[PDB]
């Protein structure tokens, strides 16, 4: 069963408080460095990585009563899927995977995220020929080091929703 | 002061990651100089102002002869990376991971068995307690709550990795490199440099059709879970099957 890690207090703090669903965007991403929640065996360094956000973050804040992160992040993810951005979009499909990793390993979780409709906007962008291209081309940061591209990253990841 | 380590605190505070606390931000910085004369020492770099310009220009290079020296280490007792049962099974599950263990064709960064077996174990051959071990790797407290995991490539599958020549030193960009990697083909370990060891990039194991659930299974029942002559990935991208044995271990009292 999941339960609040140890470490990392400092994330823990971050989600104990109001957090509007633009600031929730900022850390999914983690395109902006001041917003970039990582750790230290995050797979890629120069952007968020979603697991830790949930993990470390919002979960112990759900715990702690702070229950409207629940709605605020599926309209983050909801947004994000929705912006035809590719980077935005792949952070979406890491959240919901994200989710499934933890649980895996947790076997349960403080909550699970209605995530119909995300999932059908993740469906709608991919098949949108210019996402589709901005994805298969994406090679800022890590990337450009991963012969395995975004795209095909993104559409492996779907295929275990 | 000194314009050298002057240009290693800019860099480092430029490129610091939200992870890093405060306190070791400051061990980060204070302790430079100890891992720089640690790498002048091992004859790892030219001296040691050329490790803080190194560190600066992202660029990390080294001799050809001291390479070959590190690598003997590892020849003779074998590779190491010790890691969480999570990180295990995100190897398997994760999509984006692509079934390696390791970045893909960017690798897995190791320290040499040996290293590991002397830092790790008590003398009475106990393991040190988790919370020891996540100290002394400087990892976040619990990470090896649910036990302290190691993947294990062994002499012969070292050797043949070698005679291909796909062994890597790390540099700055190299994927999974972080704010608290440093040059001299060396780990940092805080203020306690005495659990520094030695740093390679060796090739991801590949692990394509095994399943997270039996390969855990096998590890709680024997300890271990052995792939005879994997398959690795190369620096280009090329799959290759390797004659040697790669181990997922649960690490235990001798």
């Amino acid at each position: 069963m999941y339960k609040v890690p140890k470490g990392l207090e400092h994330y823990q703090k971050m989600f104990q408080k109001e957090v509007t669903v633009n600031d929730l965007k900022k850390y999914l991403i983690g395109s902006d460095k001041e917003y970039r929640i990582t750790r230290r065996d995050s797979y890629m360094g120069d952007i968020s990585d979603p697991e830790v956000i949930l993990e470390y973050g919002v979960y112990p804040a759900f715990i702690k009563g702070y229950t409207q992160l629940k709605a605020n992040i599926e309209e983050a993810l909801l947004e994000m899927s929705n912006s035809g951005q590719a980077l935005d979009i792949y952070q979406a499909v890491q959240t919901l995977n994200a989710e499934n990793m933890l649980l895996n390993y947790y076997e349960s979780l403080p909550f699970y995220l209605n995530r119909q409709s995300i999932l059908a906007n993740i469906t709608k962008a991919l098949k949108d020929a210019h996402i589709r291209e901005a994805m298969a081309h994406y090679k800022l940061g890590e990337f450009a080091h991963y012969q395995d591209t975004m795209l095909d990253m993104v559409e492996r990841t779907i295929e275990t929703f | 002061g000194n314009m050298e380590r002057d240009i290693f605190e800019k860099k480092f505070k430029e490129i610091k990651d939200k992870w890093v606390t405060d306190k070791q931000a400051d061990e980060f910085i204070e302790t430079a100089d100890k891992y720089a004369d640690k790498a002048v020492q091992m004859s790892a770099v030219a001296s040691r102002a050329e490790y803080y310009r190194m560190y600066v220009s992202r660029k990390y290079h080294y001799k050809k002869e001291f390479v070959e020296k590190l690598k003997q280490v590892y020849k003779e007792s074998g590779a190491s990376h010790v890691t969480s049962k999570k990180d295990v099974m995100l190897a398997f599950d994760d999509a984006k991971r692509k079934s390696t263990i390791g970045r893909q064709e960017n690798g897995l960064f190791v320290t040499s068995f040996a290293e590991d077996m002397a830092l790790l174990f008590t003398d009475q051959g106990k393991l040190k307690s988790a919370d020891q071990i996540e100290n002394i790797k400087g990892v976040d407290s619990g990470k090896y709550s649910d036990g302290v995991y190691q993947y294990e490539y062994d002499s012969e599958l070292t050797k043949n990795i070698d005679k291909l020549g796909y062994i890597r030193t790390a540099s700055g960009d190299t994927p999974g490199a972080n704010s608290l990697n440093i040059p001299g083909c060396q780990t940092w370990s805080g203020k306690h440099i005495e659990n520094s060891e030695s740093e390679l990039i060796f090739p991801s194991i590949s692990v394509k059709d095994l399943k997270s659930k039996a390969v855990l299974a096998e590890i709680d029942a024997k300890g271990y879970f052995e792939i005879i002559d994997p398959t690795i990935i190369a620096p280009n991208g090329d799959h290759k099957k390797v004659t040697g044995r790669f181990k997922i271990k649960k690490m235990q009292d001798r």
